[PDB]
């Protein structure tokens, strides 16, 4: 239940051991006497669970320099603990295994274990599994991608002939959001996912020529004006002419609570693009 | 207005609560707001800081259980009006001109922020912008050793003054840097 | 009524062709004016024959690749005059066929090899993208369009590293765009061919070599062959899918291997008889018992 | 059974039509059947063959203006069954296994092909196919130096007898190859 899943939390804490096979065996009691507690049990208990054996694979990773097995006891739990996953896909979760699947990603990624990537990218598969087919609702479709977009932004352990299948299925995934400003903006950091890139943001410019909400895509403008800024810093006529568009377009809207903000905004990037 | 800001407590999904050093330096009864940024995965997590005052306020994390919670939400009491926000949408987290663009959006002086467990704050284009990190202790992948620290505040008027308790090991490391809003 | 000038303009395409290219073009342009300026289906009718005619004068161009010099810009002059003539048949409520004189100016852009037409082929290939996209339903023709961008992207070797890869998937967003999964798995099945024989222009004229996603779009085939709701087309896409897996194993794809085969053949010893008793499944079985003639085993 | 097979007359679209040596030896009335298989873009190019024979069939290609016609449609006539198709279809143009396997799918022996527009045919488990090339001298981006030929064709039981006349440059080459239908 949920207050034994934060006595679960007692239990990864009390009764942890230092020995992480000691831990793992009572984890196995873990699995024995409560492991073996449902599928809302297990919903409650098997993430914490997993959770200690994030830490057991952590203490594995604390078992770096006094253990040689630790990399493949980190792969003896991840196996484990993605069947444990496999577990809570069993058990009607899709949403949530996502994320240990994209802890599962990073803990692949952070402890860096023998064939790590592979079954994480095979857990990127599993996200695109547990993620890319499911979701119809857009806020829960775009809060997902774009945290995978952010750990795929954190995702460069992939080599440059890697790193793209994924780029461009989570840009497939981008695309899935129904709304175009959930869209550009998980496309305008799919152009940040790449560190060719500007077309991107002219994509994104180019829905920002296909939302309803005509100040709010002045907002993606002031968010391309915001964009144009970094990968330029890091594409050298746009801004002071979209500036104008600025002394342009934020006039030819709502002089709204917003937009006088947004001209308060603007006023104050004046403050700002005067980089001075 | 001393007032106590947290984010990140992950109760009990990452870590379990404050240390001893923490609780005992933040006794119920003298905040007046309480503003958490997310991840607080619970009911009780509200209600142990609904003991310490009748204010509190929690916009939505990432961990969250409650659905409730509006995204953002703006506040003023006095002479300062904020927003709350927990930081997953910040993608990434650390840029320069990101927060002070996202301040005058919507016309405010004083930004707190989250899910990055890390502190860091300093002063930029007139406004003050704070991140206190984890107050549980909570893991980041950017930051591995994870020190957490409670900032308890104060507002007068129009000039703030902080006291982050930095528990660097732990022993408390406090510190003080000064801001006078314009 | 305005296809008269097709031959009409068919026998000047012979006439035009005596005179200089420039006496051509500009009597190509008076004919735009004494003729070509005579509607809006009256310029589909003559201007696509002209820009056949300046397709022949930018191969009069390459002709002209030792009588002229600036033959490369004046391909230039007219790629841009077909651009917009193309656009001047863009607004002759026509972006579906001026994707194929796009099409056709892309691959007339990289058969004379002089300067600039590859961007421009990428600009005409924005212009695919923008003459495509929105202005289609149709599932028939998304994918008859589309597959012959794909196969226009199977000979689309003028593109370089940075101009294949995007156009690489942007095909394949269209692709998969197909409302229809069997039509959108087989483009997807020829997307498969894209990433195996990939020509770019960095690798000294040959190919990509990239082996590392080949299987998996077949996998990816074996997905959406679970999403027809067709089961006999689906059998047909594991036929095809054995098609393709007779087709990659059999032409250096090294990722494929002979075990799916001797489990896909033993699937359609079940799964081919998991069909109605008609004139599909016995020629599907006549298909694959001669596919075991294939095999060497029949 | 003389029968006269084509494809890719691109009237006007690419060339106009078939050479004086061609239509020379192309009179009309000595032909039974009629396949076009596609690229005829006009009306006139059907009533061009409907001339010289009453069994003309076209399956569509891609610069077809007809949207009627049908795109597989298998055909029998004696001891031989044939299907037409144009050849846009095939992605790309010239695998072995391809065209030995799609031939099997419906159970046929003769494959006629085009879209190609370069000669080339062959015998190929225990089928015969056959790409004429292009009629009327159109161009494709394989080929660029392109020779028009045209073939007429001789069934009379389970034995085919082909005549192919090369029009290399100006000169009628005539060829021939047997080919025994099992």
């Amino acid at each position: 239940f949920a207050d034994e899943q934060s006595l679960v939390g007692r239990f990864i804490h009390l009764l942890r051991s230092d020995d992480p096979d000691q831990q793992y065996l009572i984890l196995n009691t873990a699995r024995k006497h409560f492991g073996a507690g449902g599928n809302q049990r297990i919903r409650f208990t098997l993430p914490p669970l997993v959770f200690a054996a994030y830490q057991l694979a952590f203490r594995y990773k604390e078992n770096s320099q006094m253990d040689d097995k630790w990399e493949k006891k980190c792969q003896k739990i991840f196996s484990f603990a993605h069947q444990t996953i496999s577990a809570l896909i069993k058990a009607e979760l899709a949403e949530l295994p996502l994320r240990l699947f994209l802890q599962g990603a990073l803990a692949a990624g952070e402890i860096g274990f023998e064939n790590h990537e592979t079954v994480a990218y095979e857990f990127m598969s599993q996200a695109f599994s547990l993620y890319e087919d499911e979701i119809s609702d857009s806020k829960a479709q775009l809060a997902a991608i774009t945290l995978i977009i952010g750990t795929f932004e954190r995702m460069k352990c992939f080599s440059e002939e890697n790193h793209e299948p994924l780029r461009t299925q989570c840009a497939l995934a981008a695309s899935k959001l129904l709304k175009k400003p959930d869209q550009g903006r998980a496309v305008s950091t799919c152009a940040h996912l790449f560190w060719r890139v500007m077309e991107c943001l002219k994509k994104a410019l180019k829905i920002a020529n296909q939302c309803m909400d005509p100040s709010l895509q002045v907002q993606l403008f002031i968010e391309i004006l915001n964009r144009y800024i970094y990968f330029y810093e890091k594409t050298i006529q746009v801004l002071n002419q979209l500036i104008q568009k600025i002394r342009e377009d934020l006039p030819n809207l709502e002089s709204s609570e917003e937009t006088e903000q947004i001209n308060k905004h603007f006023h104050n990037t004046l403050e700002h693009l005067r980089s001075r | 207005m001393l007032v106590l800001v947290l984010g990140d407590l992950h109760i009990p999904h990452r870590c379990n609560s404050l240390p001893a050093k923490f609780k005992k330096l933040l006794v119920p009864g003298k905040i007046q707001h309480i503003l958490c940024t997310g991840n607080l995965c619970t009911k009780e997590s509200y209600d142990y800081l609904k003991t310490l005052a009748g204010d509190v306020h929690i916009v939505r994390g990432d961990f969250d259980e409650n659905l409730n919670y509006p995204e953002q939400k703006v506040v003023t009491v006095g002479q300062f009006k904020i927003g709350l926000i927990h930081g997953h949408q910040v993608i990434p987290w650390g840029d320069m001109a990101s927060l002070a663009l996202l301040q005058r959006q919507f016309d405010v002086d004083i930004l707190i922020s989250g899910h990055t467990h890390k502190f860091e704050a300093f002063e930029h284009e007139n406004k003050f912008y704070i991140n206190p990190g984890s107050a549980t202790g909570a893991y980041n992948a950017l930051e591995t050793n994870i020190i957490p620290s409670f900032v308890l505040m104060d507002i007068q008027a129009s000039t703030v003054v902080t006291y982050v308790y930095q528990l660097i090991g732990d022993d408390v490391k406090v510190e003080r840097i000064e801001y006078k809003k314009s």
